[PDB]
């Protein structure tokens, strides 16, 4: 490794930097709390009649299991874009709230509801913020939802004076002012009914059918989370180098004890670098405290291939009781292992006399290939 | 009937939910301003009512100090009509009954010599809980309990922060510092700028709050106990 | 009754001088004071893992840290060659005299006090008092997990004392002869002789003079002691390095929780809210960031590492020149003329104690 | 100043100078202490002396003539000649209005004329002692007695040739 | 600022902050190197004075 670091086949005497080490998590644990109740997504896609455009019907999901496999029982699925997250890794996340508006538009313009797109639905029906995140959804419903004579209940608007700022209902039977005619409730010439029907039978085609679509709208943020996907719980694990998941924060640690005294009203804990320091048990409701894993940088100390090709490492500031990781099988030789300030020294054995300084070490202490 | 004072140093609550330790954090939120003017507004109908409605911005602090039950609860919202949505508040001894019916009459006292919203039609969400207003007395009327609340909303949800104070014996704000615990933080999205108070048949204070920049202290135990501003001194 | 005050600058007291054609004036007293002169010496050694800090644990990012070509392999270079000179630095300071001496079990040099800068064996940490009051007066962990580490220095402060002990015995029994060969024996006195005819006195000044010159050199080392723990800054320059380091550390640290115009600052959030394909697209402005926040304080480190080799450097020369000898240079080896000079350690840096010659009373006269 | 520099007068743009961490809160710390220590070196070269002497009114030395360097009252500026010379051998407002701002120096170029005139007058009447203790009085051929006595040349050289050594200064420094 | 709308002018904002950041890191980098070689002259003034 030495030869490699440096491009070549003879290396001086001296001391050296090869690479680093860090100590391996060995099981994975999962917490979530005891809420077991399914959400009412299966109602929401299953209903019988859907609103208008321009009013649609957000509802609001509070705290439960929530399953991202229910609805796959509809088949077609004409879209499924989602923009924020990536749906395959929808399961595994935890949401603060969820908003779902589901409303039924034409073909021709199911492609409108995006971030960032112009036209008649998106503008003066409904908008979506250009940083939305979440998913949309849509089916079609031709066969199941219209009329020989047609259905004039859904209506959408057409003509409004100002542009439509994201999430807001417009819902105001106001006669159009256009031309020079100050309409006082005619409805006549210059002034427009800005809600104009749709008509669907079951002779038309696609792009000319009437589709149900549904949007979801979620947040991510430090808060207490209310949805989280059927993901099982998992035991606790101390004093021992695990990666955890508890309830949307994931990382590695040890998971020891704490004696902080947190409010009863506080969640997480910090620090004066803003790096999460202490958890509090989603289910037993105790305080765990989260110290990193050991880690650092190794060296190896070589007298020159000049003379020899024996050589000794010298594993920074870790300590050789109890994790010298214990790949070149270098690790824990017999009556080779010292324990010096600068960290753990195998390879070399630690007499009693003193010389001048050949390889230099850390805290006072030189290396040799001084004979018996 | 309306009197002034100074606000003193008073009206500082924890924005963040984590947990800090010897830390000198900044934020940048809605606060009251330090020795901001304070309005006294004073009321009394024991000897129908003599209050206008009070307008409403960027959230409300609230301050009294009742005997029992004497101020019981909150009416906000635009108008204050069964035609838009108003939130209700009302504090009995066992529950709070807060809920967003429609409603625009809800009081009929006729002191002689209930009728709670009397036109609800379309209900909303309910929060039924514990009483906010609880006390606790020592057989003695030295200290008279100070009750602290802050009321905002900012892009959903509605905050309501109290803090309870029986340090008090005899002063009308008085100095000190005394953070705020969050209690209610409950979701509803409708739209509020009108705000009144009610009052128990059978001592008022109205604050405002403002975008400003604070700097808190924290002490090894995780409660705040000194803030300074950026805005009132050069030398804050 | 106060209020502040805003006045002009003055320079100081205006003095007027008597000169003529024949007027001298000759002093008739002399006054030996004491001086101190710090300077830092080395700042502490650090290393910077870049793998650990651009991309934590994520192979995924570790991937993409490629395409730059190898802008790692020359911070470490870099970050190596600092601590090499920081090294060297005190070894060049310090290493001057190849054997170490002891001093003598009876102390008694014809009446001087040596007694407040030889080591004391009471304490074990075997050091003198002052070095005790220059030890007492100049979060940590949360670096450690960020692929920053901090190295110990090869020399421990327990044989840099060794070192300062052994210049400061030899400079006592011995004068300037232990710089140049073999060490020679000599009584102080004569010592003291020898330094006052270097300054053109006659020696006869000083054996004389002799027990109110021993009396005024314990007044002015007795002072010094309460003037270094009373004053509210003194030892200004070392702590300005330390506090220097230490927010360079902080503020490099802390640009870990920026966006970058990025949704978010955390490697896990975005590896697992996320599918692969179009993932590198944060991850490339995280890593932009995170460059050139460290290249930043690579530069920075260079550039105060040169300021700290200039000055040891000087302290270096002061060393040879003040302390293994007596140097005529004008206000180099303190104010006044120059008599000799003492080391004391400190936490990265030296204290000089000078001992100067000061004329006291003048007399006028008429001259031809 | 950044805010003005890089989004001048603009809320908007000030908005989006967040995200790269604090990038401007160092630029003014390195420019600051540039600043202190551009003030710390004039101070460091020109006090050295802790008091303010004055010249002599009767102006005799020996014969050697000091007025090509010495104060001229009669210029309100005093200042002696050559420092004159120097003053006369050695767009503006445009990047005022940009935020870059340019600072006056602690030392107003009419005291560190008195440093120098201090320096001069002490260097003249008391030879090298002003610098070590109190000021003694000595008169300047003696001086320059002692000062060929310290490269090796005995100092009845000096006295034996004064006129000849003074018109030559005199020529040297015109 | 008035010939586009906000929601898509956060891309031409971005490239000049960058420019300007550069240009500006730069200077500072400058500055420094020129005054430590002035302060260098500064002690040998003194030290001759
Ligand atoms: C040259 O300067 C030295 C230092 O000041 C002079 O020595 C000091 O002389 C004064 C005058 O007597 C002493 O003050 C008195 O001393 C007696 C001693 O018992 C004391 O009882 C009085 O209360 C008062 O302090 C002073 O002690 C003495 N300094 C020392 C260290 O002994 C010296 O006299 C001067 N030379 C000439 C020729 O005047
Ligand atoms: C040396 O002699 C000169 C001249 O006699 C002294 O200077 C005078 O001192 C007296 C007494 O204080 C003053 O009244 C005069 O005004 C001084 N003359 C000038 C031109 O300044 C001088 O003080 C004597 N030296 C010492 C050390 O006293
Ligand atoms: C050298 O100075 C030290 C400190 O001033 C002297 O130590 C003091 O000695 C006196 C008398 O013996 C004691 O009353 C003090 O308590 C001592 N102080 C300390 C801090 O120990 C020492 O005696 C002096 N040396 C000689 C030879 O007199
Ligand atoms: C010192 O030198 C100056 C300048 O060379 C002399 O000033 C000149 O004096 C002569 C005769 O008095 C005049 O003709 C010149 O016009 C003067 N020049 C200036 C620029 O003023 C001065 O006289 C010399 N000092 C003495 C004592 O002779
Ligand atoms: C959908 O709902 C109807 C009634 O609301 C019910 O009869 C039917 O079984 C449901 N089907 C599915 C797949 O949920
Ligand atoms: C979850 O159920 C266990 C089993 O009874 C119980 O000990 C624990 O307190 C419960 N936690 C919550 C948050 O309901
Ligand atoms: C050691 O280096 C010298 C340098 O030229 C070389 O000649 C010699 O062969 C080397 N030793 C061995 C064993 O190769
Ligand atoms: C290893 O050393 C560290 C510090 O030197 C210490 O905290 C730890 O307890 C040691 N290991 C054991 C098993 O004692
Ligand atoms: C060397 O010193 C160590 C530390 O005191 C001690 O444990 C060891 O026994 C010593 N070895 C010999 C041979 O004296
Ligand atoms: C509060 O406002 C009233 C009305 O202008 C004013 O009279 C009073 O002085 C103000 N309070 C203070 C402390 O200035
Ligand atoms: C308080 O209100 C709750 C909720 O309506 C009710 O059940 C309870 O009886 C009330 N108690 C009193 C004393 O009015
Ligand atoms: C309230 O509900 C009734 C019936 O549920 C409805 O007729 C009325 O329009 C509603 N009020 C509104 C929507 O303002
Ligand atoms: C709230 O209602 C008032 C009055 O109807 C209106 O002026 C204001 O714009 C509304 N605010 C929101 C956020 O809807
Ligand atoms: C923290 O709480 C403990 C527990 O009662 C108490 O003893 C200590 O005084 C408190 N310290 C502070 C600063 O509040
Ligand atoms: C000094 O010498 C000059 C030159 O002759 C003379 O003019 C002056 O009067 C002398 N002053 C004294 C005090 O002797």
């Amino acid at each position: 490794e030495t030869k490699c670091t440096l491009k070549s086949f003879t290396v001086e005497k001296g001391i050296y930097q090869t690479s680093n080490f860090r100590v391996q998590p060995t099981e994975s644990i999962v917490r979530f709390p005891n809420i077991t109740n399914l959400c009412p997504f299966h109602e929401v896609f299953n209903a019988t009649r859907f609103a208008s455009v321009y009013a649609w019907n957000r509802k609001r999901i509070s705290n439960c299991v929530a399953d991202y496999s229910v609805l796959y029982n509809f088949a077609p699925f004409f879209a499924f874009k989602c923009y924020g997250v990536s749906p395959t890794k929808l399961n595994d996340l935890c949401f603060t709230n969820v908003y779902a508006d589901s409303f039924v538009i034409r073909g021709n313009e199911v492609s409108q509801i995006a971030p960032g797109q112009t036209g008649n639905i998106a503008d003066y029906n409904y908008k979506l913020p250009d940083d939305f995140t979440g998913c949309v959804i849509a089916w079609n419903s031709n066969k199941l939802d219209s009329k020989v004579s047609g259905n004039y209940n859904y209506l959408y608007r057409l003509f409004r004076k100002s542009k439509l700022k994201p999430f807001e209902r417009d819902i105001s039977t106001e006669i159009y002012q256009a031309g020079n005619k100050p309409c006082n409730g005619v409805a006549g010439f210059n002034c427009y009914f800005p809600l104009q029907s749709y008509g669907f039978r079951p002779t038309y085609g696609v792009g000319h059918q009437p589709y149900r679509v549904v949007v979801l709208s979620f947040e991510l943020l430090h808060a207490p989370a209310t949805v989280c996907g059927p993901k099982k719980s998992t035991n606790l694990v101390k004093n021992k180098c695990v990666n955890f998941n508890f309830n949307g924060l994931t990382g590695t640690g040890v998971l020891t004890e704490s004696n902080k005294k947190f409010l009863p009203f506080q969640q997480f804990g910090r620090d004066i670098a803003d790096t999460t320091d202490a958890v509090r048990d989603p289910q037993t409701l105790e305080i765990l405290d989260i110290t990193p894993c050991s880690f650092g940088g190794v060296s190896v100390i070589t007298p020159g291939t000049n003379t020899s090709n024996q050589v000794a490492v010298l594993y920074q500031g870790v300590n050789c009781t109890e994790v010298p990781v214990a790949t070149w099988r270098v690790y824990s030789t017999g009556s080779n292992v010292f324990q010096t300030r600068a960290g753990c020294l195998i390879g070399a054995e630690y007499v009693n006399n003193s010389y001048e300084c050949d390889i230099p070490i850390g805290a006072g202490i030189c290396a040799s290939y001084q004979t018996q | 009937t309306q009197s002034y004072t100074n606000s003193f140093t008073r009206g500082v609550y924890y924005p963040d939910k984590v947990f800090r330790s010897s830390v000198l954090h900044s934020t940048q939120d809605l606060f009251l301003p330090f020795f901001s003017n304070v309005t006294w507004f004073h009321a009394i109908h024991v000897s129908r009512f003599d209050n206008p409605v009070l307008p409403f911005n960027d959230g409300v602090y609230f301050a009294s100090t009742e005997k029992s039950n004497i101020i019981r609860g909150w009416i906000f919202g635009t108008t204050l009509d069964s035609k838009t949505q108003s939130l209700l508040i009302v504090n009995n001894a066992t529950n709070v009954v807060i809920k967003v019916c429609e409603f625009q009459f809800c009081n009929d006292p006729f002191l002689d010599v209930l009728r709670v919203y009397s036109s609800a039609n379309n209900c909303t969400f309910e929060y039924v809980s514990q009483p906010f207003l609880m006390d606790l007395e020592g057989k003695q009327g030295n200290f008279k309990n100070l009750r602290e609340f802050v009321f905002k909303n900012i892009d959903g949800y509605f905050k309501i922060y109290s803090k309870h104070t029986p340090v008090n014996l005899g002063r009308d704000l008085p100095q000190g510092f005394s953070a705020l615990e969050p209690l209610v933080d409950l979701p509803i999205g409708i739209n509020i700028t009108r705000f009144q108070t009610l009052l128990a048949l059978h001592a008022y204070y109205v604050g405002y709050l403002q975008p400003r920049t604070f700097l808190l202290k924290y002490n090894e135990n995780g409660t705040i106990t000194d803030a300074v501003d950026c805005a009132l001194d050069p030398l804050s | 009754s106060q209020s502040i005050i805003a006045y002009t600058m003055s320079l100081g007291a205006e003095n007027s001088v008597a000169y003529s054609n024949n007027s001298i004036a000759i002093p008739t007293n002399f006054t030996i004071s004491v001086t101190t002169e710090i300077l830092p010496v080395s700042m502490t050694k650090t290393s910077v893992d870049c793998t650990m800090y651009i991309c934590g644990d994520s192979t995924e990012c570790s991937n993409l840290l490629l395409q730059y070509g190898s802008f790692c392999t020359q911070l470490k270079r870099a970050l190596t060659g600092i601590a090499v000179e920081q090294d060297k630095n005190t070894q060049e300071v310090f290493a001057q005299v190849k054997q170490i001496y002891k001093t003598p079990p009876i102390k008694y040099f014809g009446g001087f006090n040596f007694s407040q800068i030889l080591p004391d064996p009471s304490k074990p940490s075997k050091r003198s008092p002052i070095e005790d009051l220059l030890f007492n007066k100049v979060l940590i962990c949360a670096q450690k997990f960020n692929g920053l580490t901090v190295l110990p220095p090869l020399l421990t402060d327990e044989m840099i004392a060794q070192y300062t002990s052994a210049l400061l015995a030899g400079t006592i029994t011995s004068g300037w002869t232990f710089g140049a060969g073999p060490a020679l024996q000599i009584p102080f006195p004569m010592q003291m002789a020898y330094r006052f005819n270097g300054i053109g006195v006659t020696q006869n000044v000083l054996y004389e003079n002799q027990k109110l010159i021993a009396n005024q050199f314990n007044s002015a080392i007795g002072k010094i002691q309460d003037s270094l723990s009373s004053t509210p800054s003194a030892l200004g320059k070392l702590q300005d390095v330390v506090n220097h380091n230490a927010q360079a550390l902080n503020t490099l640290v802390k640009q870990l929780s920026s966006k970058f115009g990025a949704i978010s600052s955390v490697l896990n959030d975005i590896l697992s809210r996320l599918d692969p394909p179009e993932a590198e697209v944060q991850i490339d402005r995280l890593i932009t960031g995170r460059l050139q926040s460290l290249q930043t304080y690579v530069t920075q480190q260079l550039i105060r590492a040169a300021e700290i080799r200039a000055s040891a450097n000087l302290a270096a020369t002061k060393m040879s020149e003040c302390v293994l000898g007596q140097s005529k240079r004008v206000d180099f080896c303190g104010k006044g003329y120059h008599l000799m000079s003492f080391p004391q350690s400190a936490p990265h840096g030296v204290v000089f104690l000078h001992v100067t010659y000061v004329p006291a009373q003048e007399k006028n006269f008429t001259t031809a």
